[PDB]
């Protein structure tokens, strides 16, 4: 379940704000994504995040 | 920029901030209407901010201009990060605190270095984004040491710069920013393994290999 994986910033240096599902808190939180090599628990909006991972 | 120093208001006139409601990447002004940055900084709705020092407060020397076009290198590979370069056309020309940086005539050799600048994170372990522009002088490293640091990940279009001891490096928020050597734009902040880690120098897009692509692309768009 990719929804249970920790957020992945990646090797690139950008400071792009994305969302990830935090199974412990039961909600989607923001994190800094570097711009490349994104894993699946990485969404552009809280809505996309909740629709895909909400309640996992 | 980890281990750097405050550049000083508008002392790096070609440095720009890419904004999408917040600073997410840097870039370099190479023409009154064109900016060079990293391909992985591609985003819709980009506003380019020129003449910036403190990115959080309006000081009066700024020019906020929307991008009209964003051209990512046709051979950019999001997996290997090869050809990580992009051109952004400004909706209107900037009024040249603000100045363009020259493209290189030749590639720089190991030992040269260069000035790296940006508003990225300043802590190796932790998070701390600055208000003002930070600067760093780091030398270009040899291809062999770069390849030893990142086995099978370095292409001919990338070069390492920094210190093997660690402590001085580019970091998150610096991507797309300039690596200027001898008044010429030699690199674009691209990637690395963590920030300012020992034996893991920063990796940059080798600009000297794209000069003809840049000139022709600017001219036909
Ligand atoms: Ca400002």
């Amino acid at each position: 379940d990719f929804c249970l994986e920790p957020p992945y910033t990646g090797p690139c240096e950008a400071r792009i704000i994305r969302y990830f599902y935090n199974a412990k808190a039961g909600l989607c939180q923001t994190f800094v994504y570097g711009g490349c090599r994104a894993k699946r628990n990485n969404f552009k909006s809280a809505e996309d995040c909740l629709r895909t991972c909400g309640g996992a | 920029i980890v281990g750097g120093y405050t550049c000083g208001a508008n002392t790096v006139p070609y440095q720009v901030s890419l904004n999408s409601g917040y600073h997410f990447c840097g870039g370099s002004l190479i023409n009154s209407q064109w900016v060079v940055s990293a391909a992985h900084c591609y985003k819709s709705g980009i506003q380019v901010r020129l003449g910036e020092d403190n990115i959080n407060v309006v000081e009066g020397n700024e020019q906020f201009i929307s991008a009209s076009k964003s051209i990512v290198h046709p051979s950019y590979n999001s997996n290997t990060l090869n050809n990580d370069i992009m051109l952004i056309k400004l909706k209107s020309a900037a009024s040249l605190r603000v100045a363009s940086i020259s493209l290189p005539t030749s590639c720089a050799s190991a030992g040269t270095q260069c000035l790296i600048s940006g508003w990225g994170n300043t802590k190796s372990s932790g998070t701390s984004y600055p208000d003002v522009l930070k600067c760093l002088k780091a030398p270009i490293l040899s291809d062999s040491s770069c390849k030893s640091a990142y086995p099978g990940q370095i292409t001919s279009n990338m070069f390492c710069a920094g210190y093997l001891e660690g402590g001085k490096d580019s970091c998150q928020g610096d991507s797309g920013g300039p690596v200027v050597c001898s008044g010429k734009l030699q690199g674009i902040v691209s990637w690395g393994s963590g920030c300012a880690q020992k034996n893991k120098p920063g990796v940059y897009t080798k600009v000297c290999n794209y000069v003809s692509w840049i000139k022709q692309t600017i001219a036909s768009n």
